[PDB]
């Protein structure tokens, strides 16, 4: 059930603050999101296709 | 405390001699200056994958194979490559590609692990990463007989940290 | 003699237990170990080893006329099966860091219709055992009911290893009453402070055998009743494979 | 009703089974676990050291009225190191330690009520803490709360003239003014790395070395509290309140002494 | 204070001699260590059914009959099975089935009854549960002439408790 | 996983790349920057001069506990001019200034 | 900016605390050096 | 240095092998061990133990300038992995009567572009090993090619343990040619005189390492090349669970 609290008013602090956050873990693991934000260093020119090419060795 | 960013491979494979032994603790004096460790020291617990990256810096003419293992706790640290080989490990072959990224899997009874040590953690901590030579560094005439392997650490995509606190204050000097 | 809806068999690998006088299997907490992987481990578990999911049978002790009420014997798990008597279970257990398992037990003891007495068999999580997690050696009434306090702690009210045996029936249990049965069957699920256990330093479950109504009989009746047990790990799941523990002892 | 208790389970009845009667049920909600522990109870009296408000913290106790407290309902202290940082214990220490001594009042710090009645093996909850100064005059109190398993040696003073408790980004609370009500209240989250906490005993060691000492599971508390303040002569009571309590696996409670007297008890 | 979890039946039925007499008070020193009593001591009042369970532990060869009675207050405790038999009672016959569950009906002027006693409750309390032999324990040759009967207590489905408080503090030692 | 760190960027993995494993992600928000710095921390102790309530202000410090403070997390003060208006510094000053001295508690004011 | 203080208890000192509201940071860079434990293979606290 | 469609990894449990110079995996007989139960056993097998299906890596020996053509080293299976170095494989193996498995091997040896020489690595069913089924200790040309005959058998043409090494390539094999590769990868299915094996007295498969073109190099080049191997049991299936073999040795 619930405890000993019987106030009519909506809790002034939201729940994620008033209480701990119950989480549940699934047995088989979970995939991290793909990206944690948009910060990134980028590697360009990695590959090919296009230059002063095919004078270039085989 | 004469820290260098690398380990040295030799022309001899002693199964009894690790090239490196790191404790898997975000408190290892080994990690003390990595961003991982500096970041982590402001939180109470962590979870997830740790990534040890090795960059071979020797000659192109050299050749060799390493056995990198992660040993969970319980039976103490392995004392020979033969015991390490009984745990999680990978064989790193030298060739065109310069580095090797070894991920130590989060193996733990609790969902999270404490970041920092209170006192020092024994024979505990969460196990060990040991690096061994499988085959010796081999080379042709006219080439040095040892090479430096750069060692770095990072978080895996799995890695999480929780509850911000403050480490014990220190002075870099 | 023993009857009908009381005649029961339990097959475990190449192992099978039979009783001709059961009273049913008490499933504690009303659930069984599901054999599911611990969500705290990234490594895939070694599970479903047939050679491991069977009954290990050995002797507990001897029940005599002398035992007093509430004297008991403790069998710490998984520890009791971590040695040589643990077969492939033990062998696998000693090379893994972590184990997650349930237990299925049968304790046995026969007498006759001319004997009187009753045992209480229960299984309890975090029951206080010997330091070294070994089966008790002899019956004892040791440290009941207030726990073990320090020598000097002259006025201390009690210690945290207290055990008020008047309430031992709060634990999953069954009575081995000589006029009624010869066997007791219990099963418990996995329970612990964490999703899997570092069994090495924690005996999370204890099988306890206690006398509650002392053994009585007239002359010529059997005089000492042996007590044996069959223990089976229920869908154990291992993780964190490394070299052998070794000093297994 | 005839029955067979050996099965380990017994059918429940009302007067209705054997006699000509009627059930007499009436609803009540005070027996729910959450409701029952959702009230404050004291764990002991504490003290602040002189001039702690402006210097390095150091373990210390006034009359076995220390300086810091571990947030846990279980025993802790050990009156023999009243001047050392407190620790969790596996037994409660009487008031005296020799025959002629007394059990009450206890010397260690604990939620005696919780100890006396906790019929469960494991529990989970949030902790509501109340600090109450034993004075109705002004009182200044600085509190530092450290989550379980984090640094608990708030010993280095880093800022000239500032308490070492008052350092960092670790939660610090401070009440001190002529118009305060002197008391402090707040609720802390659940920070053990453990899924659920041992309520009485934990049958395992601290290291895999099995340097044998069973009883307490590591990091199974709600953290440590450090105090600094201005009335080094006033003591304050610390109270715990279990917010949204959950318990698992019933187990026995503390033994109650046989009335080598009547056929009933009372009070005290 | 030399508590044992059972009562003993003999080979003699004295109508003048109860095997047990329990006062129906959640304060009886008799119940002092039952979970019922330990639970109940944290509340001010109770209501509903109390269940006394008896488990026969003697030989299979023994036979016997018990008279278990509940006497409401008002006229004092019964002094012979003949007086007990005038109140609420049950006859328990020994045979294949090992135990007997006796429920004492909640008979009271008030909706609820106080849990604990302030002082001691006289000749009061709420009456008595008395156990008597109707017929003596009988047996064949080669069998013991007395048996132990295990005694337990629990709440009935009816049972309720209200108003959480704290008992007077005690020390188990 | 074989890799080439020279590129200046390294592919991130989980135990899943080289072994038979599973990802073990669980959400948390305490690592966001805003959340992390959105808590109070001290920068030092200050003092007021006698009868400043009714007279001209003047730089002054009590025990290297000055009168005014620059709002910045960086070092400032310079204990040598405890009686001059404070200034931002490029280094933190130890508690003492000679061998036998001590680093804590610091003399300058900073987060 | 700068803060100037005047008051009535010239003998009481006060602590000043900062709290960063809606922090935004750009370009990661290194943090302060931590001394090599010329001791163990781990640290602690203090 | 080593390249591209030559860079290859093999994951086994918590084990993974990498090479940067492969020539492919030779699958002998063109089939792999299916992991199917032996049709000669009524008992259900213990199979699919993750802790067992991985690579065991240890050292074979040292290749030197001195070895002559056709000198070899033998590694009897499953025997080599039946001891302590066999991990849970060994442990399980010692408590079962019978085992049915395939093998997946990788043998390793690096030199440089200035070294010359080649090894022949092959796997052979019923290859004649030491009595005691142990790995050869030193390189030998022992009892090639006519087998071992009795002392007195002065005129005997040959013995049944003959081995005409000129034809060793009839066996599943791959060459470890220093100018070409650093690793050799082989896999063999289950083959035997019966549906499952009483491994205790039969080493049905042997991994053989032989020199075919002796090691050559100029001064300053590496002088001794170590030879190591990674061996993995492929879907082993165990039957006939009993107590431990014990003298495991």
């Amino acid at each position: 059930s619930e405890g000993n609290e019987g106030v009519i008013i909506n809790n002034f602090y939201s729940n994620q603050y008033q209480n701990s956050i119950d989480l549940s873990a699934n047995a088989t693991g979970s995939d991290p999101p793909k990206t944690y934000g948009q910060f990134s260093n980028l590697l360009s020119g990695a590959v090919n296709a296009f230059s002063n090419m095919l004078p270039l060795l085989a | 405390p004469n820290a260098v960013p690398y380990i040295e491979a030799s022309n001899t494979a002693v199964k009894t001699q690790p090239l490196a032994v790191y404790q898997v603790t975000l408190s290892c004096s080994c990690l003390a200056n990595t961003f991982l460790a500096a970041l982590s020291r402001n939180f109470a617990q962590y979870r997830g994958s740790l990534v040890y990256t090795f960059v071979f810096t020797g000659t192109a003419m050299m050749k060799g194979k390493f056995l990198i293992a992660y040993t969970p706790p319980g039976a103490g640290k392995p004392t020979s490559r033969d015991q390490a080989m009984q745990a999680t490990y990978a064989i790193w072959d030298l060739g065109l590609n310069s580095s090797y990224s070894f991920t130590v899997p989060f193996i733990s009874p609790t969902h999270f692990r404490m970041v920092g040590t209170d006192q020092a953690n024994i024979t505990n901590v969460d196990g060990w990463v040991t690096v061994w030579q499988l085959t010796p560094l081999t080379y042709p005439p006219g080439c040095p007989t040892s090479a430096k392997i750069l060692t770095m650490v990072s978080a895996g995509k799995d890695f999480s940290l929780k509850m911000p606190i403050s480490p014990a204050p220190w002075s870099p000097q | 003699e023993n009857l009908s809806d009381r005649v029961s068999q339990d097959t475990a690998g190449n192992t099978v237990t039979n009783t001709q006088s059961t009273v049913g299997r008490l499933v504690g907490y009303g659930t069984v170990h599901d054999g599911e992987h611990p969500a705290s481990c990234a490594d895939t578990a070694s599970e479903k080893i047939l050679a491991v999911e069977r009954y290990y049978t050995f002797k507990v002790n001897d029940w005599t006329s002398t035992q007093k009420p509430f004297e008991y014997i403790r069998i710490p798990l998984p520890h009791v099966l971590s040695g040589e008597d643990g077969g492939v279970f033990g062998a696998t257990l000693r090379r893994h860091y972590l184990v997650k398992t349930g237990w299925r037990v049968q304790v046995q003891c026969n007498a006759s219709q001319f004997h009187a007495g009753s045992l209480l068999v229960f299984m309890a999580p975090e029951y206080p055992t010997l330091d070294v997690f070994a089966m008790d050696n002899r019956w004892s009434k040791d440290n009941l009911p207030n726990g073990t306090r320090t020598q000097t702690n002259r006025k201390g009210p009690f210690a945290m290893d207290h055990q008020n045996f008047w309430q031992w029936t709060l634990y999953p249990h069954q009575f081995l009453n000589l006029r009624t049965n010869t066997t007791v069957d219990l099963e418990v699920p996995y329970v612990n402070i964490a999703p899997t256990s570092s069994w090495t330093q924690h005996a999370s479950w204890t099988l306890v055998i206690a006398v509650v109504a002392p053994l009585t009989y007239s002359t010529g009746a059997s005089t000492s009743l042996d007590i044996t047990a069959s223990i089976q790990p229920v869908r154990p799941v291992f993780n964190g494979l490394r070299h052998e523990v070794l000093s297994r002892q | 009703g005839v029955e067979n208790a050996e099965k380990g389970v017994t059918e429940n009845t009302d007067a209705t089974a054997d006699f000509v009667a009627q059930p007499v049920y009436l609803p009540e909600n005070q027996t729910k676990v959450a409701f029952f522990y959702d009230r404050s109870s004291p764990i002991g009296a504490f003290a602040v050291k002189s001039g702690s408000l402006e210097s390095g913290f150091a373990p210390f106790s006034n009359k076995a009225c220390p300086n810091s407290v571990i947030l846990t309902p279980g025993p802790q202290f050990d009156p023999a190191y009243d001047q050392l940082r407190p620790q969790r214990l596996t037994e409660i220490w009487g008031n005296g330690n020799e025959e002629t001594s007394e059990v009450f009042p206890l010397k260690t710090k604990q939620d005696y009520s919780f100890c006396l009645f906790s019929p469960f093996v494991y529990y989970k909850c949030d902790l509501e803490v109340t600090l109450s100064p034993h004075t109705s005059g002004a009182h200044g109190l600085l509190v530092r709360w450290c989550p379980t398993g984090t640094p608990t040696k708030p010993t280095t003073q880093v800022l000239h003239e500032v308490s070492s408790l008052s350092e960092g980004r670790t939660p610090q609370v401070y009440s001190a003014g002529p118009g305060t009500s002197n008391q402090i209240s707040f609720v802390v989250p659940y920070n053990s790395p453990l899924s659920v906490l041992p309520a009485v005993w934990y049958n395992g060691h601290k290291r895999f070395d099995n340097t044998g000492d069973l009883g307490i599971a590591p990091n199974s508390d709600f953290g440590t509290l450090f105090f600094a303040g201005t009335k080094p002569d006033i003591k304050f009571t610390v109270y715990l309140r279990y917010k949204n309590m959950r318990v698992f696996c019933p187990r026995p409670t503390v033994f109650f002494p046989w009335p080598t007297s009547g056929d009933k008890i009372d009070m005290t």
